[PDB]
DNA sequence: ACGTGCCTGGAGACTAGGGAGTAATCCCCTTGGCGGTTAAAACGCGGGGGACAGCGCGTACGTGCGTTTAAGCGGTGCTAGAGCTGTCTACGACCAATTGAGCGGCCTCGGCAC
DNA sequence: GTGCCGAGGCCGCTCAATTGGTCGTAGACAGCTCTAGCACCGCTTAAACGCACGTACGCGCTGTCCCCCGCGTTTTAACCGCCAAGGGGATTACTCCCTAGTCTCCAGGCACGT
């Protein structure tokens, strides 16, 4: 029927980090794989979290410590920060 | 096609195996395709140990106990 | 009556991810009862910074390469030069990676 | 029907693959070892394959089965999504 | 006035059927519940993946069998799902 | 007025709970909907496994002139037999010894 | 606290790999399977205290080493009650 | 059940100076020292079943911190 | 690779309710100290088993080349089956009243260790 | 033959499973379309294959020396018991604020065209 991808918001990050580098429809596949993968990843330790502590609301609690179990070292660390910033910036945001 | 393993050998192959689990099974080209790149990458990784350790063993020529060792600390089935 | 102009969450979070894709996926999987509000923001910014950073990473390949375009062989290299990368990404298969 | 198909995996692709993953020297009793470990292998992921097709009700397989068999083994493959 | 509930009665009831004259310890007791525990959640994951790749919102005795299927190893897989479809055929034939 | 009230399990002829399995089927978050011959379905599988485990276990108890069942009897089951091995191997027995 | 990889003795490293079925041992070996041992540790302990962490608790759980354990893929039967 | 000593005290030292580096003032609940030794035994009781076979293979008898490393990187185990 | 229509998923506003945050209490379980006393570890020594380097042999592997094989490609046709839409009925959720299954505390004495 | 403690049996209560009725909708089934998987054929040419041959390397043997194991002795520090303190986990009660749900509106993203 219409399936959804992420090839627009992939693409438009591509142009911010390199503005004159395009990208091949495989490697496009390749990001979405990536993309679905590690939502999924993300989502399902945080359904745990939420069954561990007998808790019905996925909130931003349990998205930071699902980054912080799954993404190693360092990654974790800016994954945090730019989530962090994020959160605050929407708040603020009305 | 530098890991060229050959299309028609391999779905034929992979025919031959589908037909002990379901009679009269079709198989889409993207299927296949992705079989054959597991199939690959499983290998390469196979081979990446197997040289490990006949290097061990102080050897050059990787032997089929190697690949027996790397697959039994691996822990795949014999 | 007087509506005010539509503002996407992800404009008011500064992302270029949707936010309300996000939300609707995880409101549809079956992950809890209820989803809070900053969650999907959440997500979307962790989900947008992985992203750039693989991008980056393959862009500089491809720039190494000297070709203007991104191939799955140059995901690949960024997966695999990169030790966190690596160690997130180790045990996935990239088609045509190995190889072109 | 044909069968045996497994020779169709030809001595020089194994050595294709093994000079790849940085084998220099290959005894010759390394390539009926190579095609039973991929024979083994081959099997678990088309069964579990065939399983995801029967449950669907449908007659053939997808490369979403493939990409479901291969994830579930600890084997995840990208670029296979759509 | 507070309860943590277990299967500790059902193995043991279950014990008592296969070994009449053999008891079990409490350690043990704790690794059963353990391996009962774990078993159910790897068969109810399994099955609610199989829902959601169906676009199905509803978890049935179809897709507990298929998820047995793919868990479970050979015989057992082949033991299990005879088992399963005994009890749930002597279920709907009762009343 | 009702009919005297028969547990699921009796229905099926079951020792397992087919309610509490219900339960945590509905309550565990895996679908929207849980049919009526999942649980029971699930308990049978669940009732087989713990037998053959019990079953196993107890012959390795009575070959040590044991009558009770101990963690170590559990590993041994669990350890000498190829299908459970191939099902539990990645599990570790508190108390069971490490072979 | 510092000195406490010591405390697994030379000793008890015999004695595992006496388990493990090994009958000749390097004097090379205990070293090396301190720091194997004190990774291990280093990895489990993170992830316990990241799900102690969650919980606003100040106490390490035996359910929280059972999770930690659980998402490297070792299943640890017999301490969930 | 077949005793398998790791002296409690030495490993409830060292798990307390591990954990120090990720949380200060934490407590430890008795039995969660006792499901990490329990998992500290098995994983290396494990390895060295993995090393004795990596020392074989060698034409040895003798398990020396090669095959510790090789039986390591087979494994996946970050060096 | 860019412009354009439309149509479907996202955003705005409002309401109800229950999930979760916070305060208070209690009691239990973790931490620390001290003494003795004993099991486990540390240390030294001697001997021999095993690791490792060197060497010779013979065998099996890599390379090159002419021949054979069958894969790949393009075209054609057939027909099964996957995906979509429409209908309708059985089935599972929800609520309310009933009651027996199951859990905790107490009592007992058996299978093992001494 | 004696003593231990932990596992088995019994009873009260209480709460979760059962039964009955209702109803909205999920899914099963029929019909249709049109896509894509499969089969055949002829031609070409890439790749596999089979043989010869030289030499690198695997493997068996030998000799030296080093460094692990077993044993006896001394040390040291774990461990058990007893006591005390206090932090903090679990439970309960109250409140309020955050999220689901519904209806309306519109603007972003996708197929088509250029």
């Amino acid at each position: 029927s219409r399936k959804e991808s992420y090839s627009i918001y992939v693409y438009k990050v591509l142009k911010q980090v390199h503005p004159d580098t395009g990208i091949s429809s495989k490697a496009m596949g390749i990001m979405n794989s990536f993309v679905n993968d590690i939502f999924e990843r993300i989502a399902g330790e945080a359904s745990r979290l939420a069954h561990y502590n007998k808790r019905s609301t996925i909130t931003s609690r349990e998205i930071q410590t699902a980054v912080r179990l799954l993404l190693p070292g360092e990654l974790a660390k800016h994954a945090v920060s730019e989530g962090t910033k994020a959160v605050t910036k929407y708040t603020s945001a009305k | 096609t530098e890991l060229l393993i050959r299309k028609l050998p391999f779905q034929r192959l992979v025919r031959e195996i589908a037909q002990d689990f379901k009679t009269d099974l079709r198989f889409q080209s993207s299927a296949v395709m992705a079989l054959q790149e597991a199939c690959k990458a499983y290998l390469v990784g196979l081979f990446e140990d197997t040289n490990l350790c006949a290097i061990h063993a102080k050897r050059v020529t990787i032997m089929p106990k190697d690949i027996q060792l790397a697959r039994r600390i691996r822990g795949e089935r014999a | 009556k007087a509506r005010a102009k539509a503002k996407t969450r992800s404009s008011r979070a500064g992302l270029q991810f949707p936010v309300g894709r996000v939300h609707r996926l995880l409101r549809k999987g079956n992950y809890s009862e209820r989803v809070g509000a900053g969650a999907p923001v959440y997500l979307a910014a962790v989900l947008e910074y992985l992203t750039a950073e693989i991008l980056e990473l393959a862009g500089n390949a491809a720039r190494d390469n000297k070709k203007t375009r991104i191939i799955p062989r140059h995901l690949q290299l960024a997966i695999r030069n990169d030790e966190e990368l690596n160690k997130l990404l180790g045990r996935v298969t990239i088609a045509q990676g190995g190889v072109l | 029907v044909l069968r045996d198909n497994i020779q169709g995996i030809t001595k020089p692709a194994i050595r294709r693959l093994a000079r790849r993953g940085g084998v220099k020297r290959i005894s010759g009793l390394i390539y009926e070892e190579t095609r039973g470990v991929l024979k083994v292998f081959l099997e678990n992921v088309i069964r579990d394959a065939v399983t995801y097709t029967e449950h669907a009700k449908r007659k053939t397989v997808t490369a979403m089965d493939v990409v479901y068999a291969l994830k579930r083994q600890g084997r995840t493959l990208y670029g296979f999504g759509g």
